[PDB]
């Protein structure tokens, strides 16, 4: 990432209380790990912004470094990287994802 | 990066009661899955816990091509 891309990424992750950078769209995920996170956000009825990194290589590579998480999906909550698919699944199983979404929506 | 370096950097920092590191890159030392259990994770919400693991492997992160932190558990979550 360049400093302009970093500034854009900072604005982008803060634009909605929950942002999901993923393979595909929320109606059409293109990979099972991406679908697992979309279904979790629907189970918890979380409004969120879905962003398709398969059609933006510079975004994909910048986000990999910004989150320090090289694979997708990448879930950001409250303007901060929360986690990837495995972190999100374990958070759904413990209630911790709902706690973070609640924190963001109430902030 | 080798599996042993991933394991040691996480160990010296996080003081884990259990750590698992799996090289998923075919032994290339380039992609890993990680499970950690530590009492250091108590009192911390998962985002803060993820930051601790990322700070622990900060040097490795500059080189690797994937990381999947799967668990960052208290001992009570590890063994309910």
């Amino acid at each position: 990432l360049t400093p302009q891309l970093k500034d854009t990424l900072e604005k982008l992750v803060n634009s909605e209380k929950v942002v999901l950078f993923m393979k595909g769209t929320r109606d059409f995920p293109m990979c099972g790990f991406s679908n697992t996170v979309v279904q979790i956000l629907k189970n918890l009825n979380v409004p969120f912004e879905d962003v398709n990194i398969l059609e933006n290589e510079m975004l994909r590579q910048g986000l990999k470094e910004y989150s320090n998480w090289p694979t997708f999906p990448q879930l950001y909550i409250g303007g901060e990287f929360f986690g990837g698919c495995d972190i999100t699944l374990e958070a759904f199983k413990t209630g911790e994802l709902q706690e973070e979404v609640e924190k963001a929506m109430c902030s | 990066v080798t599996k042993e370096q991933v394991e040691a950097s996480l160990t010296s920092k996080l003081k884990p009661i259990h750590l698992e590191v799996i090289d998923i890159s075919g032994g290339c030392g380039s992609s890993f899955e990680v499970e950690v259990v530590s009492e250091q994770f108590e009192g911390k919400r998962l985002l803060e816990r993820h930051r601790m693991v990322n700070a622990a492997l900060e040097e490795e992160m500059k080189e690797i091509h994937a990381l999947s932190i799967k668990k960052a558990q208290t001992p009570q979550q590890w063994k309910p």
